[PDB]
């Protein structure tokens, strides 16, 4: 994808997700846990649905046509009618062509826009007290509890209480 | 620890699925939906659209009046399916422009007559032939009228009819003999002439004698000729001999109406779209079944699957 | 204070509309534009195109000289307004009508140039009641009615295309009502046209029987057409029944038509008609019409289709 | 949209913004201020401009064509006349629906574009003497007075020099 | 120093080139190729399809048997070349819906034809005219058999023609109109003369017309003609009382690639799959602006001379 | 482009890098040098060949058609063959028009989608060692030889090697 997010930074996907489409690992003070992002899994999904009704509309009716197929051979006419079922028929088939990859291009590109805009959110949520380490994982410098993390996935993360505590365990180093 | 570590993801199935992009020949996504119809029921539903069966009727032989046909003399549809294993069975015919009539008949949807009181003076009626058998006996197209000298006389036929109605369709013809002998033993007049006209419009055909295959027995034929009469208009027949004449009128619909080629059976089951290959589901915007349609159709196209994305790429462990 | 703020942003409208995506059905941006024009001026405007009122004529009876349709003898058109109120006045058929109708309003121009075509030994300038000029009897002024000449009909006249365009000869053979009236007027019991060239020929037999009565008259005539090329002659064999040509028709390759509508021609500029009358240019597609003449929008079956042209609009809480 | 700015971590479109499509609030010494970026409003415009003549050609004109509209029933020919109009009007229709469908989508992601390549190239001028506050915000580290705003909104901005200033009052926390 | 400067870009180049996208009317871009072919090669390519040059003949021309087209008479073809500079040099005629008997035949992709022994008892046969010279000698229509009275006499000829094979026969004839009614009765004894081509299915009457027309080649009559399909269990029945211009046999429908083109263009050895009447066309682009007549493996015909499709980044060089 | 890499926050392209598309130059302690990253360069070029034949299949053999000249006029019939002609090749013009325009805004797309991915990248593998000079350009705080800028190069860089370094020189600073 052109974000670089989905088979990009972030390695492959997890099988073991199944509450949603995007979401969250982590491990703290009280073990690993797993949560989905119901707001980005509903954001690809509302794009994907009913993604075709846009461009082509409810099944035409249509009813007595043009003969397609004739048993005798008659010229000029035949000829005629042929050709513009020939051409008909190539148009759509063009039209089927582009459209599916055209809009399987914007399939790939929304959904892997999507992850990259989670990962967008909770960076700019952890501010100074998170390090990027380039696997699509934080690292967080400071003591954070379930009810701490939680708190990033809604957002209601308060950077400034943490700031303190996370720039003495950052800056403890130094040749 | 004194830290902690927040990872972000997306999810991934088992066994993913393989789309096209503009980037891309092949691209694994978690999900994918066909687009085109390539499977049909195997028959023709019943059901939405109203059928009928040609069985061993052509649409032409069932509005004519052929004796074997005359199960359908009071029916419509919204679609007639002619079955490749029809026949005729009444007197040999053609009908120049036959492609144009079976045409307007389909699209009208009925072949439902109408009787009209035409006199036929001077002239003997009803004329019955053994290559037309009615179960048993010798006839003739029931909508067709075949007029003969009476005794010893065919005076030149002119007759009149008004349309008073707010368009009639008029099935007429002409009997072209075998020989000389016969078509003065006939109608009287060694050469015939049948002309039918309107206020706007008028047609006359010559009879042609000789010898034709035989068919049936028969080596004489007839020629199927239509006219349309308008509101207000007035339909006159003029003929000195050879003149197949009408019974009376077919109404003319505006209808959704038409008629397929097909051996498929009718069967008891619902659907929108009729093929000659019978009925195809509605579902999909694409289809690769026939280019022959009927009804609600997903629109015909040379390819026979196209895979539409509906998850994002599936990238499996490692 | 000892620091400072700096906030990016974007502008917001408050008329906002809603448009169609790949991705939204309906998304407000700050501004669209139609691109289907679905109104039109409600009237045929006369200029930029030169539009000619067919008024109570078709172009077919224009062209035959229809006594009705005689101001229409000189004219020229780029589009030919056919009404619906028009009438036939002098009664024919023309099989493939269709076609000639088609050839003459492609050809923009009902200009006849008359011929010095030589009838030995038959009567001409046939007239009759069903055909009134004025207040007498007379015929369409572009044929020839030819009859019996004392007590016999004898024809067998030349006519060469020495011009360097191609020459449309109208023709005709009048169907008489009766075998007493096919002898009154041309001896012969049977008769025939054959009109031919080097290229090309037609014989048409007259078909005796009555008919309704149009204008008080039974009988009727089946018109027909010639086209000689450039170095061909025309040439006209009868024996009876012959409604011979005056002339030629000059066969032009133009922008010209032919349009039925009941829509009013006035003062007024547009590039673009339709039976609605003429609609606006500026758009790609249009609504009003599938019969379009000119420089026209594409005829689509979606009344409304809008057109981005500013970003996602979004107003505050 | 996919860069997830307009109606993103920009939380709404400034009304009372009428000198261009995108630009700048700022607060200081000075009070508040607003300046609208000239660059990305005409990026923007000339890419909407005249977007619908890169794929259709100046609207052609047409003579003598054939009947559409018939008062007789007639069969073979006027069946085939009919398809083929129904077959034009169609396949134009489907045309219709998919660009606008198109370049539509293309506007919204072009749009969403310039504001998120605004706040890039903002961001990449102040370097570490300045903070992303997730809400399109800068924090800004030192005394940056109206012409140190110009600075930054003309390019010609030089974090080296505030570069100590910004440390010093980036640095004063931490317990 | 005590650091390091670590730089990303991308390649440039100096011959760049001009494109199209959604956003710009031009942009500059490393690479494009162009997706309209414009050139032909301005011959028509022998190799790939079997190409027939027609010559002095017309198609109808060659499967009637006019002499001057003599060398047809056992021709093959994908594609046949009709020249402008042909002509007829047989007895004058006509024929009703001439373009769709040319279509089928051009269809069918031969003239090959096969005999048949047809019997016409009580006629003279082999009629020749001065329009149509063999050589040096009085000819007519090699595949057509003209019949006139013999003694004086022309009986009602009734012969009948079974088909026993499994494809369809296309049988062509004829009527002959003469120029005055003196010549009907000399030829024919009949005033009026007429020809029905019958089968079970189908019937064709036509009625002569006597009078003048314009000298073509001496001879002021005419001929038209006309054809007759007879299915695979079917049977061809004549009758005729006077007029006939009798088959000699039948021709053999093809279902197959065949075609027919206008072109005055030399033919030459060389390769292309696709025929213009410009001549041949390359088929590696997509689309072309040569013709909107083509033939074979051929790009779609658009309005537009040149397109160009990117295959490179933006194109952005020092400044 | 949309992500305002390429003739963006990169200035120009360097024509005297034949090697491939993208890649990087720069200065240590070992002088100057260069070299092109094929994995970005090979990821561009498999998107943009074949990219025609994913939409419009490989050109189709037609043989016997309708007649598209004429030399006499005939009306009807006539009328409706050159309409049907004249209405496929209108409706294959556009198809063209459109797919040129379409596919060339993809290619832009995804070659500054590229450019933008290997920057992306590559900051994320210098953590807090480097610097976003806003040039496309990275001031990396130690001293890096060739060997580890290849490492760079390769994605094999420790940054926990060097922080203490980093450090230490990022924050010789103050006033
Ligand atoms: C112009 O030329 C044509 C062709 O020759 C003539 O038409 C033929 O006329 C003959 C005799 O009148 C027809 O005779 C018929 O053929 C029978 C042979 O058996 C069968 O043939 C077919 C095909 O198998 C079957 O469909 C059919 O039902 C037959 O059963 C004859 O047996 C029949 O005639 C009679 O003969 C037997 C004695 O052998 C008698 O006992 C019976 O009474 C029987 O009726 C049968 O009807 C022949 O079919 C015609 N051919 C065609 C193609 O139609 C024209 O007569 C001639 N016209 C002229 C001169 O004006
Ligand atoms: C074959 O059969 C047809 C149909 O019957 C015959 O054609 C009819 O012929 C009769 C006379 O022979 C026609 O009747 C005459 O025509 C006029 C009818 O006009 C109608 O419309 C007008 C509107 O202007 C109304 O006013 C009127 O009421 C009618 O509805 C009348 O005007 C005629 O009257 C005149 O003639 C009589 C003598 O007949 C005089 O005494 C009067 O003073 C007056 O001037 C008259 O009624 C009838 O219209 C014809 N119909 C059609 C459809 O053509 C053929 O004659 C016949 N052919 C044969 C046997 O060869
Ligand atoms: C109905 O009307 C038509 C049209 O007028 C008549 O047809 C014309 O008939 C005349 C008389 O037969 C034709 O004239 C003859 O043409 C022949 C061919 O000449 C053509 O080619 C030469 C070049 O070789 C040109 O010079 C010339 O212009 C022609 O194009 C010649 O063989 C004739 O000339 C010879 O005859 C005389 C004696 O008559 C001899 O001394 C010489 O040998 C001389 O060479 C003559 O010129 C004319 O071509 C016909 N025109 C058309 C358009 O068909 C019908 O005859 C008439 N039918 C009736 C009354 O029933
Ligand atoms: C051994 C033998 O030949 N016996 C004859 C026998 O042929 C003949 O039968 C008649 O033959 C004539 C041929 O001129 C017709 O074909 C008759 O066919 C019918 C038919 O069945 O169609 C009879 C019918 O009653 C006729 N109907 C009318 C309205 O006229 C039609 C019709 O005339 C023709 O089809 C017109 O083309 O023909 C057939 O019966 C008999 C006749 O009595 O005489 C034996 O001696
Ligand atoms: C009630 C009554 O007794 N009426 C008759 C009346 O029929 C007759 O009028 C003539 O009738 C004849 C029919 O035999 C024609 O209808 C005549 O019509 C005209 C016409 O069209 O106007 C006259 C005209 O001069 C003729 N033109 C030519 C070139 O011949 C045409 C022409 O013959 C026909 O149109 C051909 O179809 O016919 C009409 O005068 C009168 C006069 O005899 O007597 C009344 O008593
Ligand atoms: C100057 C002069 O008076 N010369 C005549 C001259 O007319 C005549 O030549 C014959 O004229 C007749 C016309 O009545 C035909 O045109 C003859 O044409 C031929 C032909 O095609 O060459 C002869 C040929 O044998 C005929 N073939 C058959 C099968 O009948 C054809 C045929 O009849 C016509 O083509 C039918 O339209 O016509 C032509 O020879 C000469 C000699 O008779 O006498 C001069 O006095
Ligand atoms: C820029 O790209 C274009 C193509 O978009 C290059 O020109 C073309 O290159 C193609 C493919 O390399 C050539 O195709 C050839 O096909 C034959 C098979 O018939 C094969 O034998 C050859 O080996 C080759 O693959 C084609 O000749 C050529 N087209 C034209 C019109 O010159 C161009 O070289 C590229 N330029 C740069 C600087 O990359
Ligand atoms: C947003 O909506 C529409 C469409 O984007 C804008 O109105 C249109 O703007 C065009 C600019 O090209 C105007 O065209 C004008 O044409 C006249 C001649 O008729 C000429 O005198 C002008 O110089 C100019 O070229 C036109 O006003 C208008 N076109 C329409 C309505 O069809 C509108 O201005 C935009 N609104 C905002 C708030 O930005
Ligand atoms: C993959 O996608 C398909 C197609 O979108 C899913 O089937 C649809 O599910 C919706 C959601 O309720 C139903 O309303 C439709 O009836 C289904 N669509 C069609 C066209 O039949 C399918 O469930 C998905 N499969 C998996 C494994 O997620
Ligand atoms: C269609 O025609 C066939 C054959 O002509 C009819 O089948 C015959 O029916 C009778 C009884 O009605 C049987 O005695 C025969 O054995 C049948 N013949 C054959 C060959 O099967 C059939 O009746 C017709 N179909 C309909 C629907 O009427
Ligand atoms: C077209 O025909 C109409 C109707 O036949 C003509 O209008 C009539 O004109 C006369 C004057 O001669 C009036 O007395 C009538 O009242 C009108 N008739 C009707 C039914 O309204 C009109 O003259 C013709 N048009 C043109 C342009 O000449
Ligand atoms: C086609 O016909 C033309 C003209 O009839 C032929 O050209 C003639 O060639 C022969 C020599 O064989 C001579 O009679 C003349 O010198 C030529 N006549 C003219 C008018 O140029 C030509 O040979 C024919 N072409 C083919 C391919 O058979
Ligand atoms: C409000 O809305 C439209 C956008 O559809 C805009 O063109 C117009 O200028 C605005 N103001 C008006 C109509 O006063
Ligand atoms: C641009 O120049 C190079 C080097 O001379 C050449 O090989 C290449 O083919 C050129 N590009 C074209 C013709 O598109």
């Amino acid at each position: 994808g052109i974000f670089g997010a989905i088979a990009g930074f972030i390695e492959n996907g997890w099988e073991g997700m199944v509450d949603g489409w995007y979401g969250f690992r982590y491990q703290n003070s009280e073990g690993t846990g797993q949560a989905a992002d119901l707001k980005s899994t509903q954001a690809a999904i509302d794009q994907i649905n009913g993604k075709l009704n846009r461009v082509i509309e409810r099944t035409n009716e249509k009813f007595h046509q043009i003969e397609k197929e004739f048993s005798e051979v008659e010229g000029r006419i035949q000829d005629l009618e042929k050709y513009v079922e020939d051409t008909k028929i190539d148009l759509w088939s063009y039209n089927a062509e582009l459209l599916v990859a055209l809009e399987n291009q914007h399939t790939i590109d929304l959904t892997d826009a999507e992850m990259n805009k989670l990962f967008e959110k909770t960076r700019r949520q952890l501010r100074e007290n998170a390090e990027d380490m380039g696997d699509g994982c934080f690292k967080i410098y400071h003591k954070c509890d379930n009810a701490c993390i939680e708190s990033i996935r809604t957002g209601t993360y308060d950077h400034y209480i943490y700031r303190d505590e996370a720039l003495n365990n950052r800056f403890q180093s130094g040749r | 620890n004194n830290t902690a570590t927040l990872c972000l993801g997306h999810h991934a199935v088992a066994n993913g699925t393989l789309v096209k992009t503009m980037s891309d020949d092949q691209i694994e996504v978690t999900n994918a939906t066909e687009l085109v119809q390539s499977i049909s029921m195997g028959k023709i539903c019943n059901k939405s659209y109203r059928i009928l069966d040609g069985r061993n009727c052509t649409l032409i032989d069932a509005m004519l009046g052929d004796p074997h046909c005359d199960a359908f003399q009071y029916e419509s549809w919204d679609l007639f399916i002619e079955r490749s294993n029809a026949f005729s069975n009444c007197y040999p015919y053609d009908i120049p422009d036959y492609a144009s009539l079976r045409s307007i008949v389909a699209s009208s949807g009925t072949v439902e007559f109408t009787a009209e009181g035409f006199t036929w003076t001077g002239v003997t009626q009803n004329g019955r032939s053994g290559a037309c058998k009615r179960g048993s006996a010798d006839s003739f197209f029931s909508r067709l009228n075949w007029l003969t000298k009476s005794g010893s006389s065919y005076p030149t036929l002119n007759v009149t009819m008004p349309n008073n109605k707010n368009d009639k369709l008029y099935i007429w013809g002409i009997h072209h003999p075998s020989s000389n002998q016969e078509q003065t033993k006939l109608y009287i007049q060694e050469s015939g002439r049948v002309t039918v006209s309107t206020k706007r419009s008028q047609q006359t055909i010559i009879p042609n004698i000789g010898s034709r295959p035989l068919v049936r027995g028969q080596s004489g034929r007839i020629s199927i000729y239509w006219t349309i009469v308008k509101p207000g208009d007035i339909l006159m027949i003029n003929s000195n001999g050879n003149l197949v004449a009408p019974r009376g009128y077919f109404k003319l619909n505006t209808g959704k109406s038409s008629v397929m080629r097909s051996d498929v059976p009718i069967d008891i089951c619902v659907s929108e779209c009729i093929t000659p290959n019978g009925s195809i589901s509605n579902d999909k915007p694409f289809q690769n079944v026939n280019k022959v349609t009927y009804g609600k159709c997903p629109k015909y196209i040379r390819q026979n699957t196209l895979k539409l994305a509906t998850g994002m790429r599936n990238v499996p462990e490692k």
